[PDB]
RNA sequence: AGAGUGUAGCUUAAAAGCACCCAACUUACACUUAGGAGAUUCAAUUGACGCUCUGA
């Protein structure tokens, strides 16, 4: 009974910035930060406004507003990270600044003889080694940079089977903190790719089943 | 699926007020907190 | 010994006479009422999402392990045992700027 | 009666198991169940510490109603004492005076029983993925103490 | 290309009973109260619009 191994192994990144926000979302906070203001009572600045204008005016018929203009001074001086970082390229597609709101998934191409399609990064397995270990090993040989990808677990995630002799697909995931990877120029066709592109970029069903495990968020 | 946490209210009966106020860690990434006096930069070292 | 810090300050007590009235009208808490209506629909949506993908997830992973076990009667027991690894396991949260 | 063939009808505590033992001093946790083909962790330690509170007791609040709704056993969730730091200030052209401010940082902590591996990472990505603006995750192991 | 099928997540139910979420109490879970969204895919026991499996 021969059984040709092999493998895949996703990439799983964490996002950085937040999805945009909704009008209704915006009513509600809004509504509760009302909420919370009827509700809440005796504050510092309530206070410290209150009482200090009563002061003023009762030792003039015989602080604050300064405090605020130089918050609001310091805010407008201050300018925060641009939050525009999806719109500005719209070209380079296999960078890690590239989509930080979603989830991305690393693949490479390859093209070989009797196949050419765009298959996941695949990890072929030892029977004389473990498993998880030739995955790892197989996604630090074809990532040629120094990452960490940390394992959320050693169970799979799917599998598939296509003949010809059999052969087996096993999936792995793992999670990646920091991005150093060494020369982006690679001719490798690795893009960090979300869902919605990944959903476009694949065509056969040994790749549509693919997202439906995947955090669609 | 980050905003499902976002929208709160304190659920104590006897509180003061907390203003959204912005503070920037040792990289450059600012974040609400809702605490009191309404400050708009925290210079945290 | 746990220290509690629930309990509310002493200076919650003295002071109390700032805001105690509350005015409205009809329009606002039909408006309220019709935004938490609406609210309340969205995260039975985003329930319903969740509960599925979650469904999916597992029944691709349920696939999966059927299919290594089928197809490895080996494999399985160093597959469905976890290593040591993930004990201090952290994951800081999202950030809103970038630096 | 004990002949008759309804016997050991109103029986009723073989069907429980609560026997009203001291749990508030109890130190004894569940092993992680190893066994190759089937395994089972222990009692974990969740850690959602922040600047702010209400962020924080919602998360607790999601996180536990989530864990209700999976049909997982939970143990204990309580609360510690928030730690006040103070932020020195140093003045522009003087760097000799030195100010302070004030900021609050709370934390919570949720445990849950039964974790398999394939139950467990997806409780894990399911949380990461959902994982709000401003806390933090850290689990840590049930002998942490206060 | 063939087969299994057919009431929302479920029914040896015929438009109901179980489920879900939000607002009030709770460190938290939870009861309770006050509310919301849900279905017989089409033309007269028949044939075809949706899912799965067996293939190439």
């Amino acid at each position: 009974s021969p059984w040709r191994l092999l493998g895949a192994l996703c990439l799983q990144r964490p996002p950085v910035v937040s999805k945009p926000l909704t009008p209704l979302q915006e009513e509600m906070a809004s509504l509760l930060q009302q909420i919370e203001i009827e509700r809440s009572l005796y504050s510092d600045h309530e206070l410290r406004a209150l009482d200090e204008n009563q002061r003023l005016a009762k030792k003039k018929a015989d602080l604050a507003q300064d405090l605020e203009d130089m918050w609001e001074q310091k805010f407008l001086q201050f300018k925060l990270g641009a939050r525009i970082t999806e719109a500005d390229e719209k070209n380079d597609r296999t960078s890690l600044n590239r989509k930080l709101d979603r989830n991305l998934v690393l693949l490479v191409r390859e093209k070989f003889g009797d196949q050419d399609v765009w298959i996941l990064p695949q990890a072929e397995w030892q029977p004389g080694e473990t498993l998880r270990g030739t995955a790892e090993r197989t996604l630090a040989t074809l990532s040629e940079n120094n990452m960490e990808a940390k394992f959320l677990g050693n169970a799979p995630c799917g599998h598939y089977t296509f003949k010809f002799l059999g052969a087996k697909v096993f999936f792995f995931k793992a999670l990646l903190l920091t991005g150093d990877f060494s020369q982006a120029g690679n001719k490798g066709h690795h893009v960090w790719v979300t869902k919605d592109e990944l959903g476009d970029y694949l065509k056969p069903k040994y790749l549509a089943q693919v997202r439906r495990f995947v955090s669609d968020l | 699926d980050s905003s499902r946490a976002s929208l709160t209210r304190v659920h104590r009966q006897a509180y003061a007020r907390l203003y959204p106020v912005l503070l920037v860690k040792q990289d450059g990434s600012t974040i609400h907190i809702r605490y009191r006096e309404p400050r708009r930069m925290l210079a945290m070292p | 010994i746990p220290i509690e810090d629930f309990i509310t300050p002493l200076k919650f007590l003295d002071k109390a006479r700032e805001r105690p009235q509350v005015e409205l009208t009809f329009e606002e808490t039909e408006r309220r009422a019709l935004l938490l209506k609406k609210w309340s629909l969205y995260k039975q949506q985003e329930r319903k999402m969740e509960r599925d993908t979650i469904r999916a997830m597992l029944e691709a992973q349920q696939e999966a392990l059927e299919e290594l076990q089928l197809e490895s009667p080996k494999l399985h027991a160093e597959a469905i045992k976890r290593d040591p690894n993930l004990f201090p396991f952290e994951k800081e949260g999202p950030h809103y700027t970038p630096p | 009666y004990k002949t008759k063939p309804t016997h050991g009808i109103g029986k009723y505590k073989h069907l429980i198991k609560a026997e009203e033992p001291k749990k508030k001093k109890g130190k004894v946790e569940v092993r992680a169940i190893n066994l190759g083909t089937d395994y089972e962790y222990g009692v974990l330690n969740i850690h959602l510490t922040a600047y702010d509170m209400t962020l924080a007791e919602s998360y607790a609040q999601y996180v536990h109603n989530l864990c209700n709704s999976l049909s997982i056993k939970v143990e204990e969730s309580y609360a510690m004492p928030t730690k006040t730091i103070e932020v020195l200030q140093l003045q522009d052209q003087g760097s000799k005076m030195l100010l302070d401010s004030v900021l609050t940082t709370h934390e919570r902590v949720v445990q849950i029983s039964g974790l398999s591996a394939t139950f467990a990472e997806i409780f894990l990505e399911i949380i990461q993925s959902s994982l709000p603006e401003g806390v933090r995750l850290s689990v840590k192991e049930h002998t942490e103490e206060d």
